[PDB]
């Protein structure tokens, strides 16, 4: 099997720098060039630049001459990625690909690693604020009743939200986490009937692992 | 230089349909052009190289065509797994640029969004804050608005909005709304509501309550 | 017509040209496992496999693509590449450009200087104006690729493949063009890292040759042979035949003036397959025989034998006529 394997995610602090591993497997490492694409989150692609496998001669978009740099280590059948001096623009996913023209294919990026998504921000580990969302008092109930569970002021990602531990899947939605500053926001709905709210128990379920934190918040009425 | 622009930015379609989609290059590439299928969440895969050739494995129902600027990826009755993201490329000269891609939603019928408006919990409140929160729960079409009044006036600022991808079951969209004051500012004012429009209602859609009750 | 007014004693004896370099041919070199060419190369059909024309002219390409590597652009290795198959102005062939070397590429970088490569002089200029991009002449290795620009590999099969030039010294500023042109003299010389000549350049497996190549193998002892030229090499420029540093031997598969006469009229009722167009060459001490083929392919009855044949010793060429490739061709030193 032909593959590309990248490193893991790293999270790193503005000015700091990041090294990207990228291994080749199931072919001759230096018959094929790398090439090296990158995304910013919700964004499109990107190209940076190739490395030569055979001569480790490395050719570079001129927006990314400054402060990246493509090396590889022979021995090890991997390709580097190193970036200086981080920007909040630097912030992206970063795929490591194989260029194939000749013998009626091509010119064409065939084989892509998985990604490696490097993550660019100045906040300090902080524990999230949980609350839980139930409708105000003078709120007339309908055949089904959404409760909410509320996520505020934690880093990094990522945080898990479930529903009585777990046993509420149908009807939930647990929105994608956003910024308020440098920390982030998450939100959670459940939907139930109104004969089993409050009749029956309602908690949410929300753990951090960075900080080690699992909080669990009963929605009780008002 | 040479710059690429996909169209359209994105199209709901259903399997069965037939699909055409279009990279314009602005200079001439000389069939020297790549699409690439991207699924969210992964990396891409090789469709077409050199304009108009299926990459190895990739099915029938793709094709690509074009010349000079013009160039054009089809894909004959959509089966369930063509649903994502899709990128033109060129590989004439450095830098190799990419378009602005094209994704393929699936389509559906129009859902009413389910609102529900959640006042400052009584824990948050003691600790200094007070958020209001809005969900706007299964609604499709993908595009609406929501705006924020506070005794009739609309807050601008101080609100975060989250957005679902498509729902892997029904289809539909939800949206998640939080309107963050400081405590005093809070109790300064009575009547908070959350308003929506969409294509389903033609009144906004409205959830309100008064802190006073 | 009779072709052996095609070989005549200045051919081999000082006037003639090897078919590849241009260089003044001064021996036989014989190839035991056989080899091929289409490059400037006729057979008695009137007919080429190849891309290029009888003639030492300019290499010249329209809509390739220029790219320099490294973080700065000043005393740096400049990448041209096009895809075989886009000489659209070449109209004997649209692989390469008339004139182009049939030699795989030899890759390279920084300081290094590629070994055994084609290499000549020009550089990049403006397609939609014909201007040069006067930074960017210098000494270009040229030859066909796969995987470029990213990772060019040698490869000696002409379709899907890339022609390259590459600047074996830094140009005095790198550019990044698209649609660039590419021009080079087709005067070309051997690429060598110092002073030391190598092997004959190119070797049989250096070779690019297009769909339907004939190749040439023995038949019998009869082995077939490439005309030796002493061509420059750019490690030590001023070496000529009998250096010092070793003497540079080139090797094309015709004398030219073979390769001109084949392309000005047709042979076909001269010879069948099966049969050498014989001359016997006379030397001081002894004779030997050539044998021409219907595919414009030359053999000896050297056998198993790879020792350059040295010719300061020939003194004139005689025409034999039709001869069975059955019988072994005659050498006697």
């Amino acid at each position: 099997q032909i593959q590309l394997v990248q490193s893991g995610p790293e999270l790193k602090k503005p000015g700091e720098t990041v090294k990207i591993s990228c291994k080749a497997s199931g072919y001759t490492f230096t018959k094929y060039g790398l090439n090296w694409v990158r995304q910013a989150p919700g964004k499109g692609l990107k190209w940076m630049g190739w490395i030569d496998t055979y001569t480790g001669e490395p050719t570079y978009a001129d927006d990314f001459k400054g402060r990246f740099a493509f090396s590889l280590e022979t021995s090890a059948n991997t390709a580097y990625l190193q970036i200086n001096y981080l920007k909040d623009e630097d912030m992206a996913t970063y795929f490591c690909t194989r260029y194939d023209y000749g013998e009626g294919s091509g010119p064409q990026f065939t084989y892509w690693g998985q990604g490696t998504l490097v993550t660019v921000s100045a906040a300090k580990t902080t524990p999230p604020s949980v609350y839980p969302l139930a409708p105000g008092s003078a709120a007339q109930t309908n055949s089904m009743v959404t409760l909410g569970c509320l996520v505020k002021g934690y880093f990094p990602e990522p945080v898990t939200v479930t529903w009585n531990s777990g046993s509420l899947s149908s009807g939930v939605h647990t929105f994608p986490a956003v910024l308020q500053s440098d920390l982030y926001t998450l939100s959670s709905s459940v939907t139930v009937p109104s004969s089993t709210w409050p009749s029956e128990t309602v908690t949410c379920n929300v753990a951090h692992p960075a900080s080690s934190t699992k909080v669990d918040k009963k929605i009780v009425p008002r | 230089e040479l710059v690429m622009t996909q169209t359209p930015a994105s199209l709901s379609v259903s399997v069965g349909e037939t699909v055409t989609i279009t990279c314009r290059a602005s200079d001439n590439i000389y069939s020297n052009l790549a699409w690439y299928q991207q699924k969210q969440g992964k990396s891409p895969q090789l469709l077409v190289f050199a304009a108009t050739n299926l990459a190895d494995g990739v099915p029938s129902r793709f094709s690509g065509s074009g010349s000079g600027t013009q160039y054009s990826l089809k894909i004959n009755s959509l089966q369930s797994e063509d649903f994502g993201n899709y990128y033109c490329q060129h590989f004439w000269g450095i830098p190799w640029t990419f378009g602005g891609g094209t994704k393929l939603e699936l389509k559906r019928a129009d859902a009413a969004p389910t609102v529900s408006i959640f006042p400052p919990s009584s824990e948050q409140l003691t600790s200094g804050g007070a958020s209001v929160v809005c969900f706007l729960n299964n609604f499709y079409p993908k595009d609406i608005n929501v705006k924020w009044k506070i005794d009739g006036s609309e807050r601008q600022n101080g609100v975060l909005n989250s957005w679902t991808d498509q729902d892997s079951k029904d289809s539909t969209y939800s949206m998640s709304s939080t309107l963050t004051l400081t405590k005093d500012e809070y109790e300064r004012h009575n009547s908070y509501t959350c308003e929506a429009t969409h294509k389903t209602s033609t009144s906004p859609i409205v959830k309100s309550f008064n802190r006073n009750e | 017509i009779s072709p052996a007014d095609l070989l005549t004693t200045p051919v081999l004896t000082g006037v003639g040209t090897d078919n590849r370099w241009n260089g003044e041919i001064v021996g036989l070199q014989p190839v035991p496992g056989g080899f091929s060419t289409c490059n400037r190369h006729w057979n008695l059909n009137g007919s080429t496999f190849g891309w290029s024309s009888p003639r030492f002219a300019a290499i010249d390409h329209d809509r390739g693509n220029a790219s320099y590597p490294g973080s700065s652009s000043s005393n740096v290795l400049e990448l041209w590449y096009a895809s075989a198959g886009s000489a659209a102005d070449n109209p004997i062939s649209q692989i390469a450009p008339d004139g182009f070397p049939d030699m795989s590429f030899v890759p390279f970088s920084g300081t290094t200087v590629p070994t055994a490569g084609w290499v000549g002089f020009g550089g990049i200029w403006n397609s939609s104006n014909g201007a040069p991009f006067v930074t960017t002449v210098q000494a270009y290795e040229l030859g066909f690729a796969t995987g470029a620009p990213s990772n060019p590999q040698p490869t000696t099969t002409t379709s899907g493949a890339q022609i390259v030039a590459k600047s074996i010294y830094g140009v005095a500023t790198g550019i990044n063009q698209a649609t660039a042109g590419l021009f080079v003299m087709a005067s070309g010389v051997i690429s060598t890292p110092n002073s030391s000549a190598i092997t004959y350049t190119p070797q049989p497996n250096r070779i690019v040759n297009a769909p339907g190549t004939p190749a040439a193998a023995p038949i019998g002892k009869n082995t077939p042979i490439m005309f030796a030229s002493v061509v420059r090499r750019t490690g030590d420029i001023n070496a000529e035949a009998g250096s010092t540093n070793g003497t540079q031997y080139g090797a094309g598969s015709q004398p030219l003036p073979v390769t001109v006469g084949l392309s000005l009229n047709n042979y076909s009722s001269a010879l069948m397959p099966g049969q050498f167009f014989v001359w016997q060459l006379n030397f001081a001490s002894g004779f030997m025989e050539l044998g021409l083929s219907v595919d414009g392919y030359f053999y000896a009855g050297t056998g198993a034998s790879a020792t350059l044949i040295d010719l300061s010793e020939l003194v004139d060429i005689r025409p034999v006529g039709p001869r069975p490739s059955t019988s072994t061709l005659v050498y006697n030193l």
